[PDB]
């Protein structure tokens, strides 16, 4: 709501996973036993970066 | 790097599809002189 | 003698000039099928 | 499930796979498509 | 009409022979070319 209401441009569509990293990176990730969830998705991407 | 990935690869694409009509032309051109040619080859084997 | 030498040398040129005429052909056909491959390839590439 | 779900994974990894790879030969041949039939087959090849 | 039937396939079967005859022709001089610079080769390479 800050972006939009500062008229700054950014794509809503894409979720935050597929956008932080590839599908690679995910197979790679239940390869390793990852749970299959948005959020341990996402703490994999903090854990990477 | 994906945009000039594809922009490579959209003109080799148009690249080909150029070469294909103009090789279509040199088919074309290469029927009419082994026409030509078997032509008078066969006038001359009557002369013969 | 003289027609008979005639037969010999214009005879000898005439098929060798046929067999030119046959590897342009055979050359042809090549080309031909390069194209035919090259445009199902192409008609393939539409997608892409 | 648990077979198909590993077989989607596998079959995902492939299409990206064969996609990377299309566009990698695309952009790295040299002249033109046709000058060599190498290309051709391993876009068929890809394709198919 | 039969005769020149029997013709118009005979003198043309007889031109795709003597045609192939003269590209096992070139094949032989080609042959032939590889193994004079052949020998040649080996006749230089005694010393080695």
């Amino acid at each position: 709501h800050h972006l939009q209401q500062a008229n700054i441009q950014f794509r809503t569509d894409i979720a935050r996973t597929e956008y932080l990293s590839n599908a690679d990176e995910r197979l790679r990730w239940q390869a390793s036993s990852l749970p299959a969830d948005d959020l341990c998705t996402e703490n994999a991407i903090m854990l990477k970066r | 790097e994906q945009q000039m990935h594809l922009n490579v690869g959209l003109r080799k694409i148009k690249e080909t599809v150029d070469q294909v009509e103009e090789l279509r032309r040199d088919l074309r051109i290469k029927s009419q002189e082994l026409e030509v040619k078997n032509a008078a080859a066969n006038d001359k084997l009557k002369k013969m | 003698r003289d027609l008979e030498a005639s037969i010999a040398r214009y005879k000898e040129e005439y098929a060798v000039l046929i067999s030119e005429a046959q590897a342009i052909k055979a050359d042809l056909a090549a080309v031909e099928a390069k194209v035919n491959r090259s445009t199902a390839l192409l008609k393939s590439l539409s997608a892409e | 499930r648990s077979d198909l779900l590993k077989l989607q994974g596998e079959f995902q990894l492939r299409l990206r796979q064969l996609e990377k790879s299309l566009l990698q030969a695309l952009n790295e041949v040299k002249g033109r498509i046709l000058d060599d039939d190498t290309i051709i087959t391993t876009l068929e090849n890809l394709k198919r």
